[PDB]
């Protein structure tokens, strides 16, 4: 009955502001509502950033082979559809008898 | 040129095997000189 | 005399050698050949192309 | 034709030895006694004319030409025109009653082999094509047609021939793909293992020419020991370390032949003796095996210097991955030869580039290259695709 109701990725960033649009905020909300012991709490894991390293190469070398398929996504397209309307309009085009 | 070779790389150079030979006695001539 | 030993035995050894290298190579690597030349007691030609070899 | 076209060979290689000469021709102003080879025998004495193939009763009689077996004389001619006429006279009316009796289809077919075949002892480069032809026209066996491959086997390698045999050779075993059974395919991949030799094979029927052995050989199309030569030096020359180490390390094949011919004593003989990772001993082993194969052997000519600096790069691939760090001092200084010219042609291998090989002239040393994640792999990749996408830019060149 859910499906009877309803009827791919920018949304996925959407959210990155939004906790850290309070997060600072609710620091200085609570510095400043207070001017507790959780923020601390929070404040270690901040460093969980900057951490990249050249393993960000295995990225890029990933990265690499991701496109490989590239000029064989395409590549169907690339001879799929383009010598399609050539066996079709010769056909066609030519038909044309009587 | 003929008709076909083995082609390419192109047909380089030549004067070598002997002319190393040559020195294969004398880099080893050298060498026996050494 | 015995083709079999001549064969056989001396490579085999030569294999233990290596083996031994191989165990010697265990320590890591940038390290001088006449270390394990020495380790083993071998001219460092002597180990080079049986260890380049492998 | 077999010994007839190498003694061509030779004797036209005549360069090293008077004997190169001599020994050649040697047989032949025999052989020519033996089968009435004149018609090409004839242009045979025009094949090393012009050089010292200038010395002949009928072509070209010459003091620069240190062969005078180059030479003729009519009366080979007339023994041929007899021999010849003798074996067509003989065929003619033979034939003509195979003709005559409708005398067996091959049986036909069978003076025609006949009367082709003299062609081969004759040196024509004709009839025995048509004869084989019309022995074809009455072939109903692929056995005959094995005979096309023999025929036009012997037709080519009379010469020493190219394309059109090999073109045949395939023709011939298109027909049917049987090979002989077992064997054909040998002549086939011998032949073709020839055909490709020219002057390649290089790694192509190479390894087909190592591989089936012996099981055929033709004489007067080829000897064993020849595709053993042969097959061997080039996919030695080629194949890997492991598949030669793996194979020519040695055969009950080579086994058999191992200096049997000494007509090797090198190829991987001294090549093994590279392979061993020598430095010197095998840089004479090369030109030694080389004047005592290359020149010696028709493709072994022919191609040169294809095979010479390989293995000559090619030790230094191991003698590079043996070091990362080697001094080239270490290597050609050490190594008791020139550096210099060494290094020269070791350096005409930068331009080459299949040197990993990181190289000095002055400190003399040498260092290694990597494929990494760059490879040819994550490498090649640029140009395969645009090579189709100029294909793909033909693709929509169409259009209309």
């Amino acid at each position: 009955g859910v499906e009877h109701l309803l009827r791919i990725r920018l949304t996925n960033q959407l959210k990155s502001l939004k906790g850290l649009q309070s997060k600072l905020k609710d620091v200085v909300e609570y510095l400043d509502k207070v001017i507790h012991t959780i923020l601390g709490k929070l404040q270690d894991v901040f460093n969980l950033n900057n951490l990249q390293k050249a393993l960000t190469v295995k990225t890029n070398d990933e990265l690499m082979v991701i496109y490989i398929s590239n000029l064989v996504r395409s590549i169907i397209a690339f001879d799929d559809l383009i010598e399609n309307k050539i066996q079709n309009k010769k056909i066609q085009e030519q038909r044309v008898k009587d | 040129q003929t008709n076909i070779w083995e082609e390419n790389w192109d047909d380089v150079e030549v004067d070598d095997d002997f002319t190393n030979e040559l020195k294969a006695e004398l880099d080893r001539y050298k060498r026996e000189n050494q | 005399g015995d083709e079999l030993t001549r064969s056989h035995f001396n490579a085999l050894y030569d294999t233990l050698l290596e083996s031994n290298l191989c165990k010697i190579i265990e320590p890591f690597e940038c390290v001088e050949i006449s270390h394990i030349s020495k380790i083993i007691g071998l001219d460092t030609q002597q180990v080079e192309g049986k260890l380049s070899q492998m | 034709n077999y010994e007839v076209s190498e003694k061509a060979f030779l004797l036209t290689q005549s360069k090293v030895s008077i004997e190169q000469r001599k020994e050649a021709a040697e047989f032949v102003l025999a052989k020519i006694k033996e089968e009435e080879m004149a018609p090409y025998y004839k242009y045979l004495c025009e094949e090393y004319l012009v050089n010292n193939g200038q010395s002949d009763l009928e072509h070209d009689e010459k003091s620069d030409s240190l062969n005078e077996w180059i030479k003729f004389d009519q009366e080979l001619y007339n023994e041929l025109c007899k021999k010849n006429e003798s074996k067509i006279k003989e065929l003619n009316e033979k034939i003509q009653k195979l003709e005559e009796d409708d005398e067996g289809e091959l049986e036909q077919a069978q003076a025609w082999i006949n009367l082709g075949e003299y062609y081969a002892q004759i040196g024509d480069k004709d009839n025995a094509e048509k004869t084989l032809g019309k022995s074809l026209s009455k072939a109903i066996s692929t056995g005959a047609k094995i005979d096309v491959m023999l025929t036009i086997a012997r037709l080519g390698f009379f010469y020493n021939d190219q394309l059109y045999v090999k073109e045949k050779l395939e023709a011939v075993n298109s027909m049917i793909e049987k090979g002989g059974d077992w064997e054909r395919r040998n002549r086939y991949k011998t032949y073709y293992g020839i055909h490709c030799l020219a002057v390649r094979n290089f790694k192509e029927a190479a390894k087909l020419l190592v591989d089936s052995l012996a099981t055929f050989t033709s004489i007067e199309l080829t000897s064993y020991e020849s595709i053993a030569t042969y097959a061997s030096v080039t996919g030695l020359f080629t194949l890997e370390r492991t598949d030669l180490k793996s194979k020519v390390i040695d055969s009950p094949e080579l086994l058999s032949l191992i200096s049997t011919t000494a007509a090797l004593q090198s190829i991987s003989s001294l090549t093994i003796s590279l392979y061993a990772s020598d430095y010197a001993s095998y840089f004479p082993y090369l030109l030694e095996t080389y004047a005592n194969v290359l020149i010696p052997c028709k493709y072994l000519n022919r191609h040169a210097d294809f095979f010479v600096r390989e293995m000559r790069r090619k030790v230094y691939a191991q003698l590079l991955e043996s070091y990362k760090t080697l001094s080239l001092k270490s290597m050609a200084s050490a190594f008791g030869v020139s550096v210099a010219f060494l290094d020269n042609d070791l350096g005409k291998f930068i331009p080459n580039k299949q040197l990993n090989c990181v190289i000095d002239r002055v400190n003399g040393i040498v260092e290694t290259n990597r494929p990494d994640n760059k490879n040819a792999q994550y490498h090649l990749l640029v140009k395969q695709g645009d090579g189709l996408l100029t294909k793909l830019q033909k693709y929509g060149a169409a259009v209309r």
